[PDB]
């Protein structure tokens, strides 16, 4: 896929404990390389890569982090404004607690240019009003946020998104390919093998292991001759290993002796092709 | 390098 | 409305006793955000790191609770779950096969 820069803004109410807590991280594909949380003794933007720790950043650019921790200060406080207005639009009291969330960023194109741009906001965890792909007009997901929509027609915020996304954020994301390379600029195909655990005298579990992979995108599928066995199997969702890699596995339930029926399957970017084994 | 909203909703 | 979150809970390698590893609870699927998530050490909380709050596609959160640990015979381990979704904790045993 493109490389994409995204920020995960995460704001909640908390009803007599004073003010909302503001938590934002940032990524590169699937790799985090910042952090600000509102409730930290001294919050900034703090480090959460180890290319973003490098010398680089002290020799180049020595306030990048006092940068990243005003414009987290100010969206904290937006965020805040954001919550108050929102118990208004939806005739909610006080008393509860609410969520509003925010994901921005871009897709970097093979022109070294803007590919894609992201703009979107939920409340509550639902779709309350995003960007389009065209970066000229808004989704909104009821009446509330069509209040927002005409808020943002009018003031034209559209064309400033526009142009963070064409300016900073494809220019940033250039910046953190070519500082972080080695960790952002790869592919670690998944090593895969097949296990055997017996359940009863009419069922034996072949789980088909994936480790090791970045980034976290796979398909990962069984077979029984040669027809897809999704339908049938158990596949966990793609985890963390903690280390920077992913692991996931799927599993069939099959009947003793029909082993060799069966062909796992696993596709990734870091593959030269797609490989298939089965039970040792 | 992020970015926060001029306006609120 | 709330959304009840998923749970696994595994080591980053195959389990070996006596060796060093790394014990992962990985919570996910859940709104809204505040959570308790306890690495549990035959049923006594362990001295556990917990990842920067993060959100998928669909808006829901995930977290990773993780710590090293040595496997042994004689250790059982799991993760505690507690969430505004549910009325009770949501209990997962490490299980070397997961």
């Amino acid at each position: 896929g493109p490389h994409s820069l995204r920020y995960f803004y995460t704001s909640v109410s908390r009803p007599g404990r004073g003010e909302p807590r503001f938590l934002a991280v940032g990524y590169v594909d699937d790799t985090q390389f910042v952090r600000f949380d509102s409730d930290a003794p001294n919050p900034k933007a703090e480090p959460r890569a180890p290319w973003m720790q490098q010398p680089w950043v002290e020799q180049e650019d020595p306030e990048y982090f006092h940068r990243s921790t005003r414009i987290f200060k100010g969206a904290a406080q937006i965020d805040r404004g954001n919550l108050q207005t929102l118990r208004g639009y939806y005739n909610q009291s006080e008393d509860g607690s609410h969520t509003i969330q925010r994901m921005f960023g871009c897709d970097l194109g093979p022109d070294g240019r803007l590919l894609r741009g992201y703009n979107q906001y939920a409340y509550d965890g639902a779709d309350y009003i995003a960007l389009n792909e065209d970066l000229t007009s808004w989704t909104a997901a009821d009446m509330a946020a069509q209040i927002t929509k005409r808020k943002w027609e009018a003031a034209g915020d559209a064309e400033h998104y526009r142009s963070y996304l064409e300016g900073l954020c494809v220019k940033w994301l250039q910046i953190y390919l070519d500082k972080g390379k080695e960790t952002l600029q790869r592919a670690d195909p998944p090593k895969a093998h097949v296990t055997h655990h017996p359940v009863s005298a009419r069922e034996v579990t072949l789980r088909c292991w994936a480790l090791g992979f970045y980034p976290a995108d796979i398909s990962l599928t069984w077979q029984r001759d040669g027809e897809d066995q999704t339908q049938d199997m158990e596949l966990v969702e793609t985890r963390p290993a903690g280390d920077g890699t992913f692991q996931k596995w799927a599993a069939v339930g099959v009947p003793p002796g029909e082993e060799q029926r069966y062909t796992c399957h696993v596709q990734h970017e870091g593959l030269p092709e797609p490989l298939t084994l089965k039970w040792e | 390098e992020p970015q926060s909203a001029p306006h609120g909703v | 409305e709330p959304r009840t979150p998923k749970i696994q809970v595994y080591s980053r390698h195959p389990a070996e006793n006596g060796k060093p590893n790394y014990l992962n609870c990985y919570v996910y699927g859940f709104h809204p955000p505040q959570i308790e998530i306890d690495l549990l050490k035959n049923g006594q909380k362990m001295k556990t790191e917990q990842s920067d709050l993060s959100f998928s596609k669909d808006w829901s959160f995930y977290l990773l609770v993780h710590t090293d640990f040595t496997p042994s015979t004689v250790d059982e381990y799991s993760c505690r779950v507690n969430h505004s979704s549910l009325a009770a904790p949501h209990m997962v045993k490490w299980d070397r096969n997961n």
